[PDB]
């Protein structure tokens, strides 16, 4: 799930709308992507401090 | 004197299905369907008699043409063996038609006035001026047009060779021509290579060639004692080639007229273009490499088809000429010439 | 179904003689291999 | 050149025989290049279509489908045509008739129909074998073209009427359209059924577009390059109707669609691309009216 | 057809083994072409010709440019087959970097030892190319180089009738096509052993479809080279496996020409450089100067490691007395030498076309892409909103 | 941010990863064969003239039809390389810009991508003359003059900062991992599972997945680029070194017996010309049988290169005394096939 | 007749062999007209901008560069096709094979389109080399502008792509009988766009001052809609026109310039010409010596040079 | 032209702005189309560049 | 020369200009080659 | 004239770093501080003048 | 075709000078310095 230098790859649900609910009805998940704002927000693995 | 690999040159040192045509056919009798069950003087006439036999025992890479011109405009001695010359019919009217269309105000009044001068220095009798040298119409765009010492180069041959009246006479009527839509296209139209002129006094009689191969002609070093035999656009800059990016193969031929209506002066530019794309697809590149429409003012850019050169490599950098003009010349040319698509 | 062609040469000393004229365009479907040549052909040699 | 062979009918009239004598250097449209054609399938009884002689328009459609051929020799029993459409470019010099103005030593004679001009004039009847000759007219491409617009932009003028288009000087002289009469009432009858195809692909090319343009730019590059060369241009034409006249993607679309190909199909009709060359030697270098005229084979 | 040996106990019995295959012939063809102008038509067919004797020496000297032009083609189809040959024999030949150490293994005897190879041949590769010019200087490592050139090769089928090679009686085997600049290094300095400058070449065989060959190859679609002996030898077969008696039989005419004969190892081979022969005036490339593509590779901005980070010795490449310390900052740029010595450099402003282009932002390939076959959340604390 | 990033890179900010350059140089190299013997058979035709009408000429052709084969069972015919006679590209600094292609959607905001456009394009060496015509060629601008040789093209790989720069001390492939067919394991799919399983280890590295996981993974960036199944820069008539390297598609179409690609490794056809002014993609009728290893070990070979000039100065004699480091500087010493080459 | 040969590669053993003999009379869209053609200038290889293999509205823009022709012969090591452009210019024109479902008649200008017709994709596969061919069809000009129009309409109508999603046809034709079903795809951004930019730069230029003279005759012709049999077949039922009219303005500049025939020149030129530029015009006629006077589908068409 | 790049240092425009260009300070010195010094017997080594 | 012959007679712009970039080399090596090269005698003989 | 290019010659900005080229460019100081030396490339270094 | 006339005529009269030869690489060659035997006395450069 690492593959872009900007984005996390991670896996959240597939349906949950954001924002919403309050523990969600946690169901066959799939992997979003969402922008890395800032380029300290890359891993300390790949950044390291 | 006789080679080691024969089968190549009893073809190349050098019919048989006539001879068996005429066997099965005409050898055939009263059947089909048969019944059932003087030393040098005198030479030289007879031996005209065997070119006039041999050349009716037998019978296209051209056509060929003549006509009487005077010598007041073109003028086919100054010009040489490989020469462009355009047909400018139809100047009787001064004309009629300039009257028409020329969107309201132009002063269709011009034309008249301005050609008028051109006859009287250089009537109608009985040789029409007809034909100016190619290589003269660019001479007359040449300024307006262009660039430097290369339009001029063709132009101080045209008038060294033919009045810089005349030259300057002409270029108002192609300024009066440009300005009230009458154009020098639909006027001047290519008729050939000046094989032969043929002249007297005012008077030329010039052969040229209406299509086929330039080379092939009258020859020789020159034909007769001349420069040679070619096919030259006369602008160095003024003929161009827009295969920017290019493969090997057949390259067509255009004439391009570009116009500016008014943007800069209404002038016109003749360009003896060199593309590798069918007319077709000529349209396109045209436009993306003319922008004369700039005028707001609408139109132009009419071309034609002069002919396809399958062969690419002789554009030399010739200075020689009548006076020297550097002259682009393109060897291989076949005229297939086309007709107007401009508009 | 791809089949080979017919043999030239093999014909010029026929074994044979077809004893019947039929139109044999419309019979096309009798054969494994079918050229119908109007007179001449670039193949036919 | 390869000639093509018409084979004049059965017993002619002696007066008949003569005015085929008169129609060497004539243009033939021959239907199909067949060697051995028979006189009935040029006559122009053969271009009857739909039950009807046809228009000038009907004419031009089978001008552009037929192929010319400039007729070489008449003979007794036989006409020998040589088509102009086979063989090499600028060969085959066969001698044409000029008819009208002059011909110079170029410009691509167009074949045009005849009732441009004195219509029955060159009808060329036979009543012998009962059928007729209707020769197309020689002209230069650029006075053809000039000419064919000019008389239908004529015809405009009298669909709903309440300076002279039809003057037209060409090279030494004025050529004179109208043989007034009711030759214009022939001659405009014919044109009837071109002016409308005419007038009809005019107003249906600039308002069907107009309606789509609004209902395009309803979902880029082509919003702005269009409205940028387009100033004080385009939107005129909208404008006029809009103040005399009405105003649908889905129609729009289909209507796009039926008038690009009416209006291509008016194209080819016109233009009347020409069918020849003239290159003369040894001449006049200007065919004077009636005088047979050198000629070649691709425009 | 293979031997075997025989062995003991643990080992699985050996039967014969037979290895029967085709090869499929590859076919080409050379072009070369000529012209005549239409004066010289009109002079060669007689049409031009004239009263005058000056119309004879312009057929004079159109016959004789016609003459100049056939002969220089047809010795371009002797030169087009000197020039084809290169480039077949190129065709099949791997480097030689690649054979030594691939010829250790084809003559041992898999997955380990497919392993150890391709680390060899990427080590002898980067070492042993170029290896002329690279260890050139040494003289015994070059001739040792030749040696592995000469014997990395294996003997193809025996023709005897390419009885040439030999000089002076005894044969030749291999061709050794060199460049004239490389040819010249080698005969100077290390194998002068250039032994012989003529001997004995031969000329061309010839195949035709005659008796049962043309018939069964016009009726049958199917020829085979001499039917009409092999037919036979079967027909025999039943009148009454050791095939010996393949062919001998013309010993052709042979001629002495001018060659470059050297011996490497034992070997007679033929040295060569064809450039001035054939190649020199055509405006044709040489084939042996060749080409090579190499993809490098650098780093940009990348960070030492953890321990990789000292000084290398207290006080060095030291800043003047009041200043900063740059080399202490992540590093951003890159130097290099440009080909011909001019040092160079590329800095991370440098990455601005390829990073600086909105294809740093598209993922919808990626994110769809690796979306196939569902998942399972894992806790969903932080991708929960 | 593309936009950010822009003002970081051109101001000199570090942006939390670094790069790996990729070019591909081309030289000039001199072989030596030798052939063995009765190598191959060779057979010949006959002549056959042809002809035919032209633009002045009658122009015969002569052909000869040939065909052959490798007589022997084994390998007959090696062909050495013993010098490099010159490097051919200016072994340079020029960079990619993806701006002549189109793969990628824009940015939302026209005004943003026209910015952030002709800030990147401005001044290029590669940036493009005029607008991506829709058909055609990005058209690379010509400079009036050039001096080393072809400008060889560099890429860049965005790597992770911290990745042992002691990766790039060895030949290995740029990508991150092993992709070759001849690291195979023999079993259907051997390769694509050998690069991109990435619960497996690296061939080359066994201890590692990866070096720089944004590259070697499949639709990881690094992968979205390069890799000519997506064609991101396709459009773009410049060569891309990284194309060979991730292209899945071309690794697993070769195959994996070394008894070939070997002898198929002495001709590749070339992915360059050394015709143009810039390294180009191979323009399709022409090829270049280039030697090329880097496509059979599937991997790219170290320059020398320092982050100071001063580390750069102290590798010139061997690597004897050369620094390897300091602080925070790193120097990585040629390892390559010219190594101990002059050039 | 400056026949093209293009060269078949060693290696294609039949059956494609087998396959590539039945292919004469098709047409090499060659990029160029060359004398000899290898097989991979020729090739649908060669189509390929960058990256990408243009659609079916790119190929005519790809057929409107280079030079196309027919296929005389295929030799076991060549494929002899003689260019259409340059001018059949053989006594007979050169033949060409009709690969189509239409027919040709006689006298019909033929122009080439890209293959378009759902049903039957003129493709070989050919296993041994990795190409494939893809026969462009001939078919006579007003059928195949009447397609061109067709497909530059059609990605209009998805292109939206607003009202409910159920739109017009435009995807099926009528030759004679027979259903002409075209191929709906793919729309490129700039296939559609030049294809649009030019079609909505000619229908300007083809108004002038005297147009509007014109449109003062639309009450006219609905007038004629209506009285004459013909008139009212001239008016399509879904015509704009119709819905147009659902006047001369003074503004005579002198009363000399004739705008009537200087209107009509105008949209002659630039309307009146739009098969042309939005395709590839004929180069082509239909003619048969023999006699016979249409071509069946398959046939072999006698060609000569432009209509 | 300083448009483009320099022949020897493609990456580039110049390395000196105050000769290279056309109309520079050491173009007006040394260029010899204006032979401010040509007046003088000495050398300009310059000039020849 | 040496630089410049193993272009002309032999084998377009990359060409002229990899002959250029090594005609500059060669002129600063090998010109007063005597006098440079002189003490090592194989070098003068080749 | 032909190569259009001026040689450096073996200077420094220092005299201390100039001693550092006698004997050649193996150990010479190519800088200390703002100070630089730069060796001689010209045809004629390896000669003896 | 092949034209061989070109000329040979007198095999010139000969005579031994004194020189000094010299075979470089596969040529012989004259080695020279033309000072004292020309430019010596005279107030000429050698060039």
């Amino acid at each position: 799930l690492e593959l872009h230098p900007a984005f996390d790859f991670f896996a959240g649900v597939a349906d949950v709308e954001l924002p919403g609910g309050e523990v969600p009805p946690a169901g066959p998940g799939a992997i979003q992507a969402t922008w890395r704002v800032v380029n300290g927000n890359l891993p300390l693995a790949l950044c390291p401090v | 004197t006789k080679p080691l690999p024969t089968a190549p040159m009893a073809w190349a040192e050098s019919s048989p299905r006539e001879l068996a045509g005429h066997a099965p056919l005409r050898r055939v009798l009263r059947p089909p369907i048969a019944r059932r069950d003087t030393r040098a003087t005198r030479d030289d006439t007879e031996q005209a008699v065997d070119k006039i036999l041999r050349g009716a025992r037998r019978a296209p890479r051209y056509h060929l043409t003549r006509q009487v011109t005077l010598t007041d405009l073109c003028q086919p001695n100054a010009e040489r063996a490989g020469a462009l010359l355009l047909a400018l019919r139809h100047p009787t009217d001064l004309p009629h038609l300039a009257r028409h269309r020329a969107p309201p105000g132009r002063q269709t009044e011009r034309l008249a006035e301005a050609w008028g001068q051109l006859l009287e220095a250089s009537e109608s009798g009985c040789a029409r001026a007809g034909l100016v040298s190619f290589n003269f119409l660019v001479a007359a765009c040449t300024a307006a047009y262009d660039a430097r010492d290369a339009a001029e180069a063709v132009r101080a041959h045209i008038t060294t060779n033919y009045a810089g009246a005349r030259l300057d006479r002409f270029s108002e009527c192609l300024r009066a021509m440009v300005h009230t839509h009458v154009f020098p296209h639909e006027v001047m139209r290519f008729f050939g290579g000046l094989v032969s002129w043929v002249t007297q006094d005012e008077l030329a009689s010039v052969t040229a060639v209406c299509s086929g191969p330039q080379e092939a002609t009258h020859t020789g070093h020159p034909g007769r004692p001349c420069s040679a035999v070619t096919i030259p656009a006369c602008a160095f800059v003024d003929l161009d080639a827009e295969l920017c990016l290019g493969g090997p193969g057949a390259a067509f031929l255009y004439l391009v007229f570009t116009y500016r209506q008014c943007r800069d002066q209404e002038l016109c530019c003749v360009y003896v273009v060199k593309s590798q794309l069918p007319p077709r697809g000529l349209e396109a590149a045209l436009e993306r490499l003319f922008g004369r429409l700039r005028i707001t003012t609408c139109t132009y850019a009419a071309f034609a088809e002069l002919g396809v050169m399958p062969d690419d490599s002789p554009r030399c950098l010739h200075r020689t000429e009548r006076v020297g003009v550097p002259v682009v010349i393109l060897e291989g040319v076949v005229w297939r010439p086309g007709g107007w698509r401009a508009c | 179904r791809d089949p080979p062609g017919y043999r030239y040469a093999a014909a010029m000393v026929p074994t044979g003689s077809i004893l019947s004229t039929i139109e044999v365009a419309s019979h096309r479907r009798l054969f494994d291999f079918f050229a119908r040549v109007r007179s001449d052909e670039n193949s036919l040699y | 050149c390869f000639e093509a062979d018409i084979a004049i009918p059965s017993g002619i009239s002696r007066p008949d025989a003569a005015a085929l004598q008169r129609c060497e250097g004539r243009v033939v449209f021959l239907p199909t290049i067949r060697r051995q054609l028979a006189l009935a399938d040029v006559a122009h009884e053969s271009f009857v279509s739909g039950g009807v002689s046809p228009d000038t328009l009907g004419l031009l459609l089978a001008y552009r489908r037929r192929f010319p051929a400039v007729i070489t020799r008449v003979l007794p029993t036989r006409i020998v045509a040589c088509p102009v459409d086979l063989g090499l470019t600028h060969a085959g010099t066969v001698n044409l008739r000029n008819t009208s103005p002059v011909d110079l030593c170029n410009g691509d004679p167009v074949s045009l129909v005849p009732p441009v001009f004195e219509g029955q004039a060159t009808d060329v009847r036979l009543e012998s074998l009962d059928l007729t000759l209707r020769f197309p007219v020689p002209l230069p491409t650029p006075l053809a073209r000039e000419i064919v617009a000019r008389l239908v932009a004529r015809g405009i003028r009298d669909l709903n009427p309440d300076p002279d288009l039809n003057v037209l000087y060409y090279n030494g002289a004025r050529l004179s359209l109208v043989a007034d009469v009711q030759q214009l009432a022939s001659v405009n009858t014919e044109l009837r059924s071109l002016v409308l195809n005419m007038v009809y692909s005019i107003t249906e090319g600039t308002t069907l577009i107009l309606t789509l343009i609004p209902r395009l730019l309803a979902l880029g590059y082509v919003n702005a390059l269009l409205q940028m060369q387009s100033v004080t241009r385009e939107a005129a034409q909208l404008i006029h109707p809009e103040a005399p006249m009405l105003m649908r993607r889905l129609p729009l679309y289909e209507a796009l669609v039926a008038w690009l190909a009416h209006a291509g199909q008016l194209g080819d009709i016109l233009a009347l691309a020409p069918a020849v060359r003239v290159c003369t030697f040894d001449g006049a270098a200007v065919v004077q009216s009636g005088d047979m005229a050198p000629v070649i084979r691709y425009p | 057809h293979q031997p075997l040996i025989a062995r003991d106990g643990p080992h699985p019995v050996e039967q014969p083994v037979h290895n029967y295959m085709t090869k499929v012939i590859d076919r080409r063809a050379l072009n070369a072409a000529f012209s005549l102008a239409t004066e010289a038509i009109a002079l060669l067919t007689g049409e031009a010709l004239d009263g005058t004797g000056i119309s004879l020496h312009r057929q004079l000297r159109a016959i004789q440019q016609l003459a100049r032009n056939v002969q220089a083609v047809l010795g371009a189809f002797e030169r087009g087959t000197a020039d084809q040959m290169l480039h077949v024999l190129l065709e099949k030949a791997p480097p030689l970097a690649l054979l030594l150490p691939m010829q250790r293994y084809l003559d041992n005897g898999t997955r380990v030892a497919r392993a150890t190879l391709v680390a060899e041949l990427k080590r002898s590769f980067c070492d042993t190319s170029f290896f002329l010019g690279k260890a050139g200087h040494r003289r015994e490592a070059i001739e040792a180089w030749l040696v592995d050139l000469t014997t990395a090769t294996q003997p193809s089928v025996a023709v005897p009738r390419l009885t040439h090679a030999d000089t002076r009686g005894r044969p030749v085997d291999g061709v050794l096509v060199t460049t004239a600049a490389i040819k010249q290094r080698l005969l100077q300095s290390f194998l002068k052993v250039e032994d012989t400058e003529a001997d004995v070449p031969v000329t061309y065989g010839e195949m035709v479809l005659n008796g049962a060959n043309l018939v069964t190859a016009l009726v049958m679609g199917k020829a085979v080279r001499s039917l009409d002996d092999v037919g036979r030898h079967l027909l025999d077969m039943q009148e009454e496996n050791r095939e010996t008696l393949d062919e001998l039989e013309s010993a052709p005419q042979t001629t002495r020409v001018r060659a470059d004969l050297v011996a490497i190892g034992d070997r007679l081979v033929f040295l060569e450089a064809l450039e001035k022969r054939i190649y020199a005036a055509t405006n044709v490339p040489y084939p042996l100067v060749g080409a090579m593509d190499l993809t490098f590779v650098l780093p940009l901005g990348l960070f030492n490691p953890a321990m990789e980070r000292f000084a290398a010795h207290a006080g060095d490449l030291v800043p003047a007395p009041g200043h900063p310390e740059p080399r202490a900052f992540p590093p951003r740029q890159l130097f290099f030498w440009g080909k011909d010595h001019q040092v160079l450099r590329l800095s991370m402003e440098n990455a601005v076309g390829t990073v600086c282009h909105p294809s740093l932002m598209n993922i919808d390939a990626a994110v769809g892409g690796v979306n196939h076959d569902p998942v399972e959340a894992a806790n969903p604390y932080g991708a929960y909103v | 941010s593309p936009v950010a990033l822009y003002h970081q890179l051109k101001t000199g900010l570090h942006p939390g990863f670094g790069f790996t350059v990729v070019r591909q140089d081309r030289f000039v190299t001199e072989n030596v064969l030798f052939s063995e013997r009765a190598s191959e058979a060779y057979f010949l035709g006959q002549l056959q003239v042809a002809r035919h009408e032209t633009g002045g000429g009658v122009n015969f052709t002569l052909t000869q039809p040939r065909g052959n084969v490798d007589l022997g069972v084994g390998y007959t015919a090696v062909a050495a390389t013993a010098t490099v006679r010159n490097p051919v590209t200016d072994m340079g600094n020029l960079p990619q810009n993806f701006y002549l292609g189109r793969g990628a959607p824009p940015l939302l905001d026209n005004a943003a991508a026209v910015y952030l456009r002709n800030a990147v394009v401005a001044g290029n060496r590669l940036g493009p003359a005029q607008p991506l015509p829709v058909f055609g060629c990005a058209q690379v601008p010509r400079r009036a003059g050039m001096d080393h040789g072809q400008d060889a093209v560099c890429e860049f790989i965005a790597t992770p900062v911290a990745t042992d720069i002691n990766y790039f001390r060895r030949p290995c492939n740029p990508r991150g991992r092993a992709a070759g067919g001849v690291y195979a394991g023999d079993k259907e799919g051997d390769v694509i599972a050998l690069m991109y399983d990435h619960g497996q280890s690296d061939p080359a590295r066994p201890f590692a997945a990866t070096a720089n996981p944004w590259a070697s993974q499949r639709f990881s960036y690094g992968d979205l680029l390069y890799n000519g199944a997506y064609h991101l820069n396709g459009a773009s008539p410049v060569l891309s070194p990284c194309f060979k390297f991730f292209t899945a598609a071309d690794i697993t179409a070769k195959h994996r017996c070394l008894e070939r690609l070997i002898v198929e490794t002495g001709s590749a056809v070339s992915t360059a010309t050394a015709a143009s002014d810039v390294q180009f993609k191979r323009p399709p009728g022409c090829r270049e049988l280039v030697e090329d290893p880097c496509g059979l070990f599937q991997e790219a070979y170290p320059i020398t290169c320092a982050s100071d000039p001063a580390l750069l100065r102290s590798a010139r004699d061997g690597e004897a005394h050369a620094r390897e480091t300091h602080f925070t500087q790193y120097l990585i010493y040629d390892a390559s096939p010219l190594k101990g080459l002059s050039l």
